[PDB]
């Protein structure tokens, strides 16, 4: 059962549509919204996590077409070929900078994104931490702190965070982070868009 | 079983039984292993010192073995198997006979039969006919039966390591290639 | 309960993840047993692989990189080079055959009523330590030194230093079974294993069959060879 | 279950169909059986057709598409790019002599009133559970996993929970029933199922055959 | 009725007389016990048949000389179905005569099994008694007397286990049978049967 003010009724999910458009409201033909609170929550977080992929997908595509490449090599050090972000820029576009890619980097990345995930959805930690699954009633979003004493602790500490680093909401105002999250869905919307079309072109 | 011999130093000081038939034994069966334990041990020691002594250079007996047919102890080589098949037939008759009838003697002459109460492997006839153990104490009549079962265990392991020479060879180290 | 203290278990081993028995082999009543009993059994069976894996992974660097002891015996007759498959398919049949036996009788000893009984103990699945190899004191002929801690460095060792000792060998274990896994798995389905892509060599030979090939039949004994 | 009860769970599983019968298989006493065990019957016949066509379903797909086991000679022996119904063809007589006298072994387990008893459930036909399978516990020799749920999934469902999923099984099994049907109409009757024609490969053989050599006549043996 | 006494039930059949049929409600009790009698009889010989066959099949015999012309192996190298024929005469005239001194003495028994007797429980030491006639006391069943290490309940449960064996080797020998005669019939036969 649900023990929280998330949105778990068509009625609160039309309260965020107005707040995050007075103009649009609540467009639901498929009509998702009918659904039990746990789905509702998942769309909210599947919403949430679209967004957030989908806006550094654009800023890395931006800055790989503008070509600001880095200046390292990224292999040949353990006895292997030497390959240098200068290559993978002249590769092409940023799908053939990915596909130019080695692959075991590709798995490294991606085993990076996986643990991110999973540390997320890990719920033992979110409420060691102030919060639970986006399912069960928890905030759509949370990313738990990767930087702890707890003794849910990695066995080495981890220097900083995922979120804020170095606390550049700082203290933002109680509920100006709910208008920081509003522009957040409103920004993750357009950037969707704006990758599938870059994608597409 | 429990209170039966056998249980030496060498196995804790419990019995040794890994599937536990003594666990299905009752008394009686208990009986019935002990004698067959017993007679194995006996014809097992009797086996395997006959095995060395005939193959280990020892002096084999002087004279034909059959005077008639001209077989001689030197004609029967002195390796396991041969001697044997060489023997004569009705000189195997005559052994494998005489064991039948001391072996229906020791089965129908003693009178609480192992079976039936009695002590397991007692045969009056052939043990000490000059009385060699005729005033030990019981205790050390008790060590040496122990004493007999843990030669005779051991002796039992070595005929067989014997055999299997034979049927395949370098089976055994420590042990000549052929038999 | 049984399954309680295994949880916790859990917790101490990672408290993170925690308690994670996906198929409730721990629920599951194997040879009818209850789950005291099973539970004991599934965790002495979690630090005996858990034992081995780290010993073949620490031999495995050994045998691989090169590291043999000097003399009359079973390294002289492995080729220089071999690969680490290839070290006990190099060995003796013998001593393949005594190396077994060997840990068979450490095994048998490590079960027996007998010795954890002189060590006032009880087998694993009727109320013991789960992973407690029990002292020689009931050997028959005495034997010097005790496999656990032969020199009794940890004579005056705290509860819960051994209590955490133990769960860092359970933990320990896991990633050397993982190890040991990846080093013999690199081996015959190549690109498995990412990092060690290279380094393994194919080895086209059973692993699960001990005795395939049976190796040499040589004899190594020199004084007192009269068994060859 | 009675009539009543039939109604109530056809209108739970679709309320707008409701009860619907046309044929009175609820209302035909079976063997003269009353109708609560004619009801118990039919209804563990349903959910058990349903649960076949549903793996059946899954195992034709699989088949179609040659997803075979890696270590096994007699799929490496099967023919590839064979049609699924004659992917069971290929197979030597003993192996479909085994699958079947394995559903034979688990289908005596359920019927088991000791077994059922024991764990506390009855006969389907005895006012018991319909669709339910007991575990192994009574079995002359230990076994590791039960056949429902193996592992410990739904160890902690709550009723409701069982509920819904029962009547998402029947569902399910009724949609299933009719879909592997569509494959096999549309393999052996081609242009049968409109929306399968050049999808499903064709097949000559009869689906209702097990067996290549006719056990009633001239069976083979290994 | 004596059927509801006796063993046999068991949890295949849920706890119930199998006895589709009815006889055993139909026939008496005497009929029960010559009933009961020759269930134990027939599947003790099959319970001895089965592993017969089986040993025959593998081809496993003992290592000499049946006669001293014909080896145990010369036997039974053509499967168990054509072995009898080439066991000596004499062997099995031997073999069916002790068979035929073991049945009739089972039967000569006072305490019948239909007149006042328990079925299957042949006597375990037969031509004792016989005038004019001695043999050894061998206890025909478990000479070794394993019977004394267990308590009534363990022999009921071994009962339990006795019949249903029986059923199953009945079953098992007329199936390596049938396999010889048809090919086809028992599959998980092969060509030895
Ligand atoms: C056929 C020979 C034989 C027989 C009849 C027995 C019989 C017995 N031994 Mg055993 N024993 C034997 C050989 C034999 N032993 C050998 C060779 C060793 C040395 C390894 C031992 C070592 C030994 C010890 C240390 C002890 C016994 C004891 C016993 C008794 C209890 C266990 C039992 O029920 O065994 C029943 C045995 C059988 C039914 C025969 C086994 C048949 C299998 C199939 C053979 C497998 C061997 C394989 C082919 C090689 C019982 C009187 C205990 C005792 O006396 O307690 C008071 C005891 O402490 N035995
Ligand atoms: C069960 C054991 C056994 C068996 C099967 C045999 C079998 C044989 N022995 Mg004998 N032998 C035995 C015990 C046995 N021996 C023992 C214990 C000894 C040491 C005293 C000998 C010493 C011995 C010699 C020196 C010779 C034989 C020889 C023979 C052969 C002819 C038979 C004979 O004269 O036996 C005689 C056996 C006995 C007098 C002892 C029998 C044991 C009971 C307990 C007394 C035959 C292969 C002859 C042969 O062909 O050698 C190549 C031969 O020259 N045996
Ligand atoms: C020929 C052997 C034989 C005999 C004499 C019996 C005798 C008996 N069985 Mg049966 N039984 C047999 C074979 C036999 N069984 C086999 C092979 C199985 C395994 C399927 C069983 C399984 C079985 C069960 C599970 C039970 C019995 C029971 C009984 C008893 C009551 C039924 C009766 O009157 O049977 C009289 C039997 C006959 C007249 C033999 C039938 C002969 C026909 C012609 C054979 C038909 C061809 C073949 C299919 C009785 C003691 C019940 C019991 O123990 O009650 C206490 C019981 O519950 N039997
Ligand atoms: C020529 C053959 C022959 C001979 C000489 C005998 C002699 C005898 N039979 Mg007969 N008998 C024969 C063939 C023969 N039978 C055949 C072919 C059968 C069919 C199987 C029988 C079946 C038979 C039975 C069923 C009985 C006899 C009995 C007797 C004995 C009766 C006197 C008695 O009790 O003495 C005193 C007893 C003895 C000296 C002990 C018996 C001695 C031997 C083993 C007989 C007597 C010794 C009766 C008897 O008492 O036998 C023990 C008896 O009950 N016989
Ligand atoms: C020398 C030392 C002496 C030792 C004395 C010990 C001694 O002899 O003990 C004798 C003894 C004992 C004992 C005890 O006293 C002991 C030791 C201790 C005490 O506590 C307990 C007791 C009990 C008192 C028991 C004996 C039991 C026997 C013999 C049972 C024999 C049983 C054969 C069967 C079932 C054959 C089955 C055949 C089948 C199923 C055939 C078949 C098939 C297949 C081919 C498989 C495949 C096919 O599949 C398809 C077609 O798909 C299906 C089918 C049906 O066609
Ligand atoms: C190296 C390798 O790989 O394997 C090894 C091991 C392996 C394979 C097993 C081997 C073997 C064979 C072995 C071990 C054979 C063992 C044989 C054994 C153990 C043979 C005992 C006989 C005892 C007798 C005859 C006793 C007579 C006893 C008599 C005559 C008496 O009554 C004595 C006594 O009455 C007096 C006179 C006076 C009385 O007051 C007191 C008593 C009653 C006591 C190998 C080949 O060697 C090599
Ligand atoms: C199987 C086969 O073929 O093997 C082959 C190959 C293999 C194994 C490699 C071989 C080898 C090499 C081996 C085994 C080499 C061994 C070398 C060895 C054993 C070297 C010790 C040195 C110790 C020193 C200097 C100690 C000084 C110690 C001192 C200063 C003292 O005594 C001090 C003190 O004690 C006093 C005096 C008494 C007290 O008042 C005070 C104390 C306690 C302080 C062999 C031989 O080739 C055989
Ligand atoms: C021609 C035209 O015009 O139309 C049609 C004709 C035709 C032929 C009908 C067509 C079709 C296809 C159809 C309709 C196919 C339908 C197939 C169907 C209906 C297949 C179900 C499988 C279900 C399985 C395996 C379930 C396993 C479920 C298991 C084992 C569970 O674990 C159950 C579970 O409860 C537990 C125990 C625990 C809980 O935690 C919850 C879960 C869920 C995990 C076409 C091609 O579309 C066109
Ligand atoms: C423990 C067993 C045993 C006993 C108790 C025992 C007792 C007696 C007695 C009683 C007082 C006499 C009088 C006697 C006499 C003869 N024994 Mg005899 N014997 C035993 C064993 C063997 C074996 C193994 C052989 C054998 C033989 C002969 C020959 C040779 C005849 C010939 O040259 O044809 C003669 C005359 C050999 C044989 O028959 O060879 C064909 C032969 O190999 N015996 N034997
Ligand atoms: C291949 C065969 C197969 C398929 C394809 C299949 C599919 C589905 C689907 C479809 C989407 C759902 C949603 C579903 C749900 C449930 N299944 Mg089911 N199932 C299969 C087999 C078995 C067996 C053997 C058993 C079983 C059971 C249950 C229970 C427990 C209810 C309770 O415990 O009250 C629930 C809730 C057990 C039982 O008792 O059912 C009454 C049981 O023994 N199922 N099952
Ligand atoms: C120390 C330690 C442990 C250990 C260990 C290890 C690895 C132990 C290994 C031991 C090992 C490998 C021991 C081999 C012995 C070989 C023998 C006895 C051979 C004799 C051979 C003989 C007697 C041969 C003799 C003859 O040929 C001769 C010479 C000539 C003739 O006259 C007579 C005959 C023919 C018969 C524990 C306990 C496991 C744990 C603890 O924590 C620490």
């Amino acid at each position: 059962p649900w023990s929280s003010s998330e949105i778990k009724d068509k009625a609160g999910l039309e309260a965020l549509a107005k707040k995050l458009n007075p103009t649009v409201g609540l467009w639901d033909p498929l009509g998702i919204a009918e659904t039990s609170p746990e789905t509702i929550g998942w769309f909210r977080h599947a919403e949430i996590k679209h967004g957030r992929v989908a806006m550094a997908a654009f800023v890395g595509y931006c800055v790989q077409s503008n070509g600001i490449h880095f200046p390292w090599n990224i292999q040949g050090w353990q006895g292997t070929p030497v390959v240098s972000f200068a290559d993978i820029a002249a590769a092409g576009g940023p799908a053939d900078q990915w596909d130019a890619l080695s692959t075991p980097a590709k798995l490294q990345i991606l085993g990076v994104i996986g643990f991110l995930e999973m540390w997320s959805e890990t719920s033992v930690v979110l409420k060691a931490d102030g919060q639970e699954h986006y399912v069960r009633g928890g905030k759509p979003g949370y990313f738990p702190k990767l930087s702890r004493s707890d003794e849910m602790a990695f066995p080495h500490p981890v220097p900083l965070n995922l979120w804020d680093p170095f606390g550049f909401t700082s203290k933002m105002t109680p509920e100006r982070k709910e208008k920081a999250l509003l522009a957040e869905v409103n920004n993750g919307r357009l950037a969707m868009i704006g990758i599938f079309g870059m994608i597409s072109a | 079983v429990s209170d039966m011999e056998g249980t030496g130093p060498e196995t804790g000081g419990k019995v040794f039984d890994p599937m536990g038939l003594s666990k299905i034994a009752s008394a009686e069966t208990l009986a019935w292993y002990r004698a067959a334990e017993l007679k194995h041990s006996r014809v097992a020691m009797a086996a395997v010192t006959g095995w060395a002594w005939v193959s280990s250079g020892g002096p084999l007996f002087p004279g034909y073995l059959s005077v008639e047919q001209g077989v001689t102890f030197e004609s029967l080589g002195r390796d396991g198997y041969a001697a044997w098949a060489a023997v004569p037939e009705a000189g195997k008759f005559q052994i494998l006979g005489v064991i039948g009838i001391l072996e229906i003697l020791s089965e129908s002459a003693v009178k609480p039969h192992y079976m039936a109460g009695g002590t397991p492997g007692k045969v009056p006839l052939l043990w000490d006919p000059l009385g060699f153990t005729a005033k030990l104490s019981p205790e050390t009549l008790a060590r040496k039966r122990l004493a007999e079962l843990k030669n005779g265990r051991l002796a039992m392991i070595g005929v067989m390591s014997l055999v299997s020479a034979h049927f395949i060879p370098n089976s055994v180290p420590l042990l000549p290639g052929s038999v | 309960s049984a399954k309680a203290d295994l949880e916790a278990f859990a917790k101490e081993c990672n408290p993170v993840v925690g308690y994670w028995d996906p198929l409730g082999l721990a629920d599951l009543p194997l040879w009818g047993q209850d789950q005291d009993a099973v539970i004991g059994w599934l965790r002495h069976s979690e630090i005996k692989h858990g034992r081995i894996a780290m010993a073949g992974f620490v031999g495995y660097i050994a045998h691989a990189n090169g590291f043999r002891f000097g003399g009359i015996g079973p390294q002289n007759v492995v080729p220089e080079g071999a690969s680490a498959p290839e070290v006990w398919d190099s060995i003796p049949f013998l001593a393949k055959l005594q190396i077994i036996g060997a840990i068979g009788v450490l095994e048998h000893i490590s079960e027996d009523k007998n010795f954890l009984a002189a060590d006032g103990m009880k087998h694993y699945m009727r109320g013991g330590k789960p992973g407690y190899f029990p002292t020689f004191s009931a050997n028959v002929h005495p034997m010097p030194l005790n496999l656990f801690d032969p020199f009794k460095w940890s004579k005056n060792a705290s509860p819960e230093k051994k209590a955490k000792g133990l769960v860092t060998e359970t933990n320990n274990g896991r990633l050397a079974m993982l190890g040991l896994f990846g080093f013999l798995s690199e081996s015959k389905i190549p690109g498995s294993v990412p990092a060690l892509s290279g380094i393994i060599p194919s080895y086209d030979g059973d692993y699960m069959q001990p005795f395939l090939p049976t190796g040499p039949d040589t004899s190594l004994w020199t004084i007192g060879n009269l068994w060859a | 279950e009675t009539k009543a009860d039939l109604e109530a769970l056809a209108k739970d599983l679709n309320p707008a169909v409701g009860f619907w019968d046309p044929l009175a298989l609820s209302d035909y006493s079976f063997w003269g059986t009353s109708q609560e065990a004619t009801i118990g019957f039919l209804r563990e016949a349903e959910i058990k057709h349903g649960r076949i066509a549903m793996a059946g379903f899954v195992g034709y797909i699989v088949h179609s598409n040659d997803i075979r086991w890696t270590f096994d000679k007699v799929a490496a022996s099967v023919p590839t790019g064979l049609p699924a119904p004659a992917v069971w063809d290929a197979i030597p007589d003993i192996a479909k002599w085994q699958i079947i006298l394995f559903v034979g072994v688990m289908e005596s387990w359920r019927e088991n009133k000791v077994v059922l008893e024991a764990e506390g459930q009855k006969h389907y036909m005895s006012g018991g559970k319909p669709g339910y399978f007991p575990s192994f516990d009574l079995l002359p020799h230990p076994v590791p996993f039960p056949l429902f749920d193996p592992f410990g999934i739904s160890k902690r469902a709550t009723e409701e929970k069982k509920a819904k999923g029962r009547l998402a099984e029947i569902n399910n099994g009724r949609l299933a029933m009719i879909g592997l049907f569509g494959f096999l109409s549309e393999a052996t009757v081609p242009g049968s199922v409109p929306f399968l024609k050049g999808v499903v490969p064709a097949y000559t053989g009869e689906v209702m055959a097990p067996f290549t050599q006719n056990i009633f006549t001239a069976p083979t043996a290994l | 009725a004596l059927v509801d006494s006796m063993e046999g039930v068991g949890e295949e059949t849920g706890g119930q007389i199998w006895d589709p049929l009815g006889i055993s409600e139909a026939v008496s009790d005497e009929a029960v016990m010559w009933f009961r009698a020759s269930e134990l009889k027939h599947g003790r010989v099959a319970m001895l048949a089965s592993v017969g066959y089986l040993v025959g099949a593998a081809k496993i015999s003992f290592p000499g000389e049946l006669a001293k012309g014909v080896t145990f192996a010369s036997v039974a190298a053509n499967g168990p179905y054509q072995a009898w024929d080439a066991v000596p005469q004499a062997g099995k005239l031997q073999i069916l005569s002790i068979i035929l001194a073991l049945e009739w003495a089972t039967e000569a028994k006072k305490p019948h099994y239909m007149r006042g007797g328990v079925p299957g429980k042949i006597e375990q030491l037969p031509f004792d008694g016989i005038q004019g006639l001695w043999a050894p006391k061998i206890k025909f069943w478990d000479p070794l007397n394993f019977t004394g290490a267990l308590s009534a309940e363990q022999k009921a449960r071994k009962r339990k286990a006795e019949l249903k064996n029986g059923r199953l080797a009945m079953i098992g020998i007329i199936s390596f049978i049938t396999g010889h005669n048809l090919p086809g019939s028992v599959p998980a036969l092969d060509s030895s049967f």
